[PDB]
C-alpha cells in the first residue's frame, strides 16, 4: 500500500468523467475538474493486459476427465471420477487464490498510480506551491487557465514564476 | 484565498464489491466475472456437429441394429450420444453384449462414421435366415438384428460355413458377431442339426473358439435361450475369418470409424434444440469466452474448466471511497 | 534539547525465522506452521464410524465366512478395514476368490451393511450339506463357509436343483457362489453322482455356465481339489437364478450394501484405540485444522493434503531487527 | 520494499507492548512509548484475513487417490500410484512457493505500514518539526503530554503552534 | 555551476524482452530461459543404464525367445526398450501371447534381470522335442522358442508329464508356458496320441485347466494351427506345477526380475548413441538443469516437466530505458 | 511501481560498469561514474535466491504419466493419456503465470531499489543540497573527491558543511 487512496487523499471524486485519476483546480476564473488521460490510459492498458493474460493463457483442455463404464467396472469408474475431482480441486483453489492475490495487487496499483501522480505535480511546482498534505497544492503565485494546463500536462516550468513567491 | 490545484481519483454509485487476500467485501468502481453460470439448458450441436439421439433404444440395441430402433444407416458423424436410462428397447432377444463398456466408450463420439456390409448375407452357403417374435420390426413381422444374420439349418443339413473379411477401407472397422446358446441339446439339434456345434473366429493376431452353453435362462420377451454378442476392431490391412457349423450369429453390417472416443453418452432428460455451442454439459450448452464454470462437472468439448466455487469477481477499477 | 516524538516498530527475543522468495532465514516476530506433523500413531474411529479389524483372517476368508474367523453377522457399517498381511486364515479349503481385487475395493468402506439370507439352505431340494476337515469351526467340528453351502448327493442321487433370488431390498446386494473342482472324475462321481455336472447362473443381463475342471492341485491343508468362488452385485429389482446338478457351492448369506468403496484396507501393524479423528493414515490418526501434512501419503477421510516438504512457516509478524 | 523497516528507521523497539507499530516521545516530563492501535489493528486484520483465506479456501477432497488391487493387476495399481504422486507433486510445489511469495509480501506490508505511519506524522507537523531522517521528529515548539497525544491520534493542528517555530 | 551528485541505473544494448502480467514486450537488461528446447536427437543411456534395442523383433518374439532374435541371455538390466513398430519377427509360429499389454508394461524397464532355467528340458519324462519350419534359427535349421519346449509323443505314447518350479531366488520370477491347438483331432492324435488332451497349471493361489481348441486358422509362415502363450509372476517362496498329457509348450527359461515397470517402450525411428542423459524422450535425450521442457510429452527419467508453451523468459535485470 | 525507473529518473546510464545502480558526480576536478556495490550486490543476491527457489523447489517426478497397452485396451489407454494431459495443463498455466507475476515483481523491485537509493542520498545531504527532481542533487558547498566518496558510502555528515550553504 502506498498511502494515497483512502490515505492522505481521503476521498474520491464523483463526477470525474472518463478517467480514474485527475485534477481539480480553482483560480479566479472557475472550476475545474479533468481526467489525466496519460496515467489513466496507461493504467487501463495494464488492467487489460492483466485480464487478457489471466484468460488467454488458459488454452488447454478443461472438459471432464471421464469415460464410459458398465456396472461391472465400478472401481475403474470410481478412480476416473476421483481423478477428475482431484484435478478440479487444484483449479478451484488456484482460481480463488489468484483472484484474491490479483485484486490485492490491482487496488495497490491504483494507489501507487495516484501517488505517483501527486508526486509528479509536487516535483513540478517545487517552491511555487504549499503542499497541504491532502492532495491539494496552494499556489503562491497566480495561475492562468493556461497555467493550470501546463501543470496538468507536465510542462509547467518553476523558473517562470519563482519571484511572485 | 489563492489559486489551487488538486489530485484525486474516481468515486461512483456502486454496491459492487470484491474480496482481496487481505480484506473481505471491498468496494470497487468496476469488476468482471470469471465464472460462467449461464447455459442453454438444452442439448445443442457441438462445434458444428450434431449429436445423435437414441430415442427409445439403449446403446446396445442401437449398435446391433434392433429392428425397433431407428437405423444408423444414414449417420456420418456425431459429437455425443443422447440415451434414455430407462430405454424400453435394447437387445430384443435375451442376451448380452460382451465388453460393452469399452464399446460405449469408443462410440461416445466419432468424427467419421459409416455403416458397411462386411460379408454378403447369402454368400455364406446352404443355410436359412432365422427370425423371432422377440425382435419384431416396425410393422409387426418377425425379424432379427440388422447387423447380424441368424443362420439355421436348410433342408435338414447345416454345412460348415466359412467367410472372411478384408479391411480395405484404410480405417478401423468394427465387426460384430454372436453365439446363440439354445435351451437344450434338443433345440440345438432342431436348429442346427449338428451336435455340439462350434464357431471359430480368427485374425492373424488372435483366435477364439466358441462352443454352445445349453440351458434355460430366465429371459424376456418369450424366449428362454441366451445370445452372446461379441465385437472386434479390425485395423486397416487386417482380416477376420469366421467358421461355423451352428449356433452362429453372422456379421452382416460393420462400421467404418475414424477419430473416435471423442464424445460422451449423456443420459440427462433435457430437450434437444437448434442451438450450437462449443461446450455441452449434462445440464445444457455453454457459450462463453470465460475460462471457468460452476454449472456442471459433466462437460464435453472446448469448455471452461469446471470449479467448485461461487462467482469470482476480478477488480478492474479502484477502491470506491466516498467523496469528502 | 527539545521535545521529540518518534515512530518505531516491534522487536522481540526470537530465533524464529522464515524463508521468503528473496531471502533465506529471515528473523520475524511471529509465525505459524502450515504442515501437520503430529498423529495418534494408532487406528481410530473415523468421523464417528469405527473400523473393522479382521483379526487373524484375510479379507477373502472374512467375506466368505471362514468358520475360524469372527462372524460379520452383527456389523452395520465400517469406515475402513484393518488386515494383517500375514493372516493365517483365508479360504480354508484350497481355492481362489474370483475378481477379489474389485471386491476388496468395494468393501474398503461401507456406510450401510447387513448380512442377509438370500435363499434358505434347505429350500434347495434333495441334497446333503457337505463339511470338511479343512474348514473346522471354533470347536473342532468339521464345517464349511458360513455364506456358502456345499451340496452333495443324497441317497445316491443328485437332482437338478434350482432356486432364484429377488433383490427386493431397494439397495445393492452382494451374492457369492462357488464351483468345486474334484481331484478326478472318480471323486465327482462319489460326491455328485452325475458325470460332467454343470452349474448355470443367470440374471436378465448376463449368464454363465460352469463345468468341472478335474485334477490334483498342490493345495493346502488336507485337500487336493480346487474351489473357485464367484460374486456379483445384484441391483435393486434384479434377480439371479442358480441351476445345478453337482459341484456347486450354493449362496446362503449375501450382503446388503449402500454407499460403499468409501474406505481403505490398511495393513499397518499399529494398535487400535478409543480415539476419534477426521483423518486416518497407515501410521496414525490426524486431528488438525491445518490443510497440509507430511506424515503419510496413505490417508483417508477429511484429510489435509499430503505434501513432500519440511515444515513451512508462514510469517505473521514483521522482520525482527534488533534495537539501535 | 519501502525502505522503512531495517531502512531509515534502523531498529526495532523491544518493550513495545501490545502493538507492531507505535511512537516514542520525550518532552520535559518523561517518556514515552505507546502502540498505534489504529494501524496495528488494521494490519492484524489483514494478516488474519490472509491466513484465513489461504486455509479456508482449501475445501476440497485431499486424501489419497488409491484403490484396492490384487497382485495380478500391477499396471493399473502403478498408474493409480503415479497419479496420486503427480497430484501430490503439484500441491507440494504450490505450497512451498505460496509461502515464499506470501512471506515476501507480508514483510513488505509491514515495511509499508510503518512508512505510511512515519509519513502521516510528517504531514501533521509540517514546518513545526525537523525530520531527522531516522524515524524521529524534533519539535520546534514545546509539546504537552496532551500535545503528544494529538500527534499520535492524528488531530494535531499545525496552525495552533506555527509561531513558536 | 555547482558540484552535483546523481542517482541512476543501468542501460544497455539489448533487444532482450520479457512479458509481465501487466505489459507485453518489456525491454530488460538481462533474462534467462526456463524451458529446455535442446536435445540429443538420439537414444542415450539413461542415468548410467543402457537401453536394449530389439533389432528386427517385436517384444513378443523377444520375450519368448524367437530363434531369429538375438538372445536375452546376457542382459542384466535395461532403462528402456527400443522397438521397431514394423518389426518382421515376433511369434514365428501362428499364435498369440496372452495379456501381453501387462507384460510389456512390466518389462518396459527393469533394474535387475537375468534369465534362468526353471525346469530341465529333459527332466520331464518320455517325450520328444518338436521343432518347426516356422521358427528357423540363425542357420536355417528347424527350431523353436528358446524359452519353451514343444513336447510330442515318443514311441507312439505320450505319458502324463508333471514337473513343478520353486521360487527360491528371493525375487519375482516370470514363467512362460503355452498351449498348442492343432488343426484337427487328427493332428492332435498324430502329435500327442491322446484324444482330448489337457494341461493343468496350478499354484497355491490359482489353478487353470487348458483344453485343446482344434480348427484351421488363417495363420502365417506355412502353419495353420494356433498357439496360446501364457505367463505368470511367481513370487519369492511360491511354486507352480505343470501337468499335461499333450498339446503343451513347457517352460524352460524364465526371468528373475527386481525393480521393474520402470521404463518405456519407445518406437521412434531415431538412432542410438554413446551419449548419456538423465531424461530420454521419443525424440532425443535431454541434459539440462532447467525444470521445464517443450520438446516431447513422451519422456522418461529425471526429466523437466513437459509443458505446452513457447519459451518463457524470466527477467533478472531491470527495465531497459534508453539514456536521456 | 515506485516511480523511479522510467519515472522521475527518466533514463538509464550506458557505461555503468559492474552494477545495476550507482552514482554520477561532477566537481571541479572530473567525472564521475561508479556502481553502488552495496545495493547492487544485495539485489543480485535476491534475484539469485528467487531463481534458485523457483527451480530448486521443483524436486518431484515430472516424466510422463503413461503405461503400456495393447490395442484391445483403448479406453484405459485414453484415460491414461487424458490424465497425463490434464496434469500437463496444470503445470503449463502455472508456469506461464508464475513467470508473468515474477517479471512484474522483479522490475518493480529494481524500481524500489533505485528509489530507496535516491532517498538515502537525499537524507544524507538534507539542506546541503537542492533536489532537482530527476535523480540529481546540486550541492550548495564544494565537494572533494573525498567528499563525493563519503556521500556514496553513506557516511557524509551534514553538520560538517552546514555553513557554506
Ligand atoms: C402346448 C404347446 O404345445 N404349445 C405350443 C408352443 O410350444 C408353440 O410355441 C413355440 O414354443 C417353442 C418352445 O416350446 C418356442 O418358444 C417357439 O418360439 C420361438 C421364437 O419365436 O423365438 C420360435 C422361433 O421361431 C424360434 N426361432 C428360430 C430361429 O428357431 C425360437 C427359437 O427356436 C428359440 O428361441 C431358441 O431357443 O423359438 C414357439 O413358437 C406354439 C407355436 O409353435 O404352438 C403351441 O401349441
Ligand atoms: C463334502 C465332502 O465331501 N467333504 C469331504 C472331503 C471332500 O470329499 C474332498 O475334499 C473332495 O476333494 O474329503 C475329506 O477327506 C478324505 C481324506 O481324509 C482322505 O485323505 O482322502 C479322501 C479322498 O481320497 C478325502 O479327502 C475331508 O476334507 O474331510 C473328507 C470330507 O468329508
Ligand atoms: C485382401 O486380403 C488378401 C488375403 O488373401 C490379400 O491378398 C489382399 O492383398 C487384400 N486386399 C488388398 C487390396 O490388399
Amino acid at each position: 500500500l502506498f498511502g494515497a487512496i483512502a490515505g492522505f487523499i481521503e476521498g474520491g471524486w464523483p463526477g470525474l468523467i472518463n478517467g480514474w485519476y485527475g485534477f481539480q483546480h480553482q483560480n479566479e476564473q472557475g472550476t475545474g475538474i479533468a481526467a489525466d488521460k496519460e496515467s489513466t490510459q496507461k493504467a487501463i492498458d495494464q488492467i487489460t493486459t492483466k485480464i487478457n493474460n489471466i484468460i488467454d493463457k488458459m488454452n488447454g483442455n478443461y472438459d471432464s476427465i471421464r469415460g464410459e463404464f458398465n456396472q461391472v467396472e465400478k472401481r475403474i469408474n470410481m478412480l476416473a471420477d476421483r481423478i477428475d475431482d482431484a484435478v478440479t480441486d487444484i483449479w478451484s483453489y488456484n482460481a480463488k487464490l489468484l483472484v484474491l492475490l490479483e485484486n490485492d495487487k490491482t487496488l495497490d496499483m491504483h494507489d501507487a498510480n495516484v501517488k505517483n501522480l501527486h508526486e509528479q505535480v509536487r516535483r513540478e511546482l517545487k517552491d511555487n506551491a504549499i503542499d497541504e498534505g491532502n492532495g491539494c497544492f496552494e499556489l503562491l503565485h497566480k495561475c492562468n487557465d493556461s497555467c493550470m494546463e501546463t501543470i496538468r500536462n507536465g510542462t509547467y516550468d518553476h523558473t517562470e514564476y519563482a519571484e511572485e513567491s | 484565498i489563492q489559486d489551487r490545484i488538486c489530485v484525486g481519483y474516481l468515486s461512483t454509485n456502486s454496491s459492487e464489491r470484491v474480496d482481496t487476500l487481505l480484506e473481505n467485501g471491498v468496494p470497487v468502481t468496476s469488476s468482471i466475472d470469471l465464472i460462467e453460470t449461464n447455459h442453454t439448458g438444452t442439448y445443442c450441436s457441438l462445434n458444428g456437429v450434431s449429436p445423435v439421439h437414441l430415442g427409445d433404444c439403449s446403446f446396445e440395441g442401437w449398435i446391433v441394429g434392433n429392428p425397433a430402433c431407428t437405423s444408423n444407416f444414414g449417420i456420418r458423424e456425431w459429437s455425443y450420444l443422447i440415451e434414455d436410462p430407462a430405454a424400453p428397447h435394447g437387445l430384443c432377444y435375451p442376451g448380452e453384449l460382451n465388453n460393452n463398456g469399452e464399446l460405449r466408450h469408443l462410440f461416445s463420439g466419432i468424427r467419421s462414421f459409416s455403416r458397411t456390409e462386411l460379408i454378403p448375407p447369402t454368400s455364406w452357403g446352404e443355410v436359412l435366415d432365422g427370425t423371432t417374435s422377440a425382435c419384431r420390426d416396425n410393422t409387426g413381422t418377425n425379424s432379427f438384428y440388422r447387423n447380424l444374420v441368424w443362420f439355421i439349418k436348410k433342408n435338414n443339413r447345416y454345412p460348415v460355413i466359412s467367410k472372411t473379411y478384408n479391411n480395405t477401407t484404410g480405417r478401423d472397422v468394427l465387426v460384430l458377431w454372436g453365439i446363440h446358446h439354445p435351451v437344450s441339446v434338443d433345440e440345438t439339434k432342431t436348429l442346427y442339426v449338428n451336435s455340439d456345434p462350434y464357431t471359430l473366429v480368427s485374425t492373424k493376431s488372435w483366435s477364439e473358439k466358441y462352443k454352445l452353453e445349453t440351458g434355460v435362462r430366465p429371459g424376456y420377451n418369450g424366449q428362454r435361450s441366451w445370445m452372446k454378442i461379441y465385437w472386434s476392431l479390425i485395423h486397416p490391412g487386417e482380416m477376420i475369418t469366421f467358421e461355423s457349423n451352428g449356433g452362429f450369429l453372422a456379421p452382416r453390417y460393420g462400421y467404418i470409424i475414424e477419430e473416435y472416443g471423442k464424445g460422451r453418452i449423456f443420459q440427462s432428460r433435457i430437450r434437444m434444440s437448434r442451438c450450437n455451442t462449443k461446450c455441452q454439459t449434462s445440464v445444457g450448452g455453454i457459450n462463453t469466452n470465460r475460462t471457468f464454470q460452476n454449472i456442471d462437472k459433466n462437460a464435453l468439448g472446448d469448455c471452461p474448466k469446471y470449479i467448485k466455487s461461487g462467482q469470482l469477481k476480478l477488480a478492474t477499477g479502484l477502491r470506491n471511497v466516498p467523496a469528502i
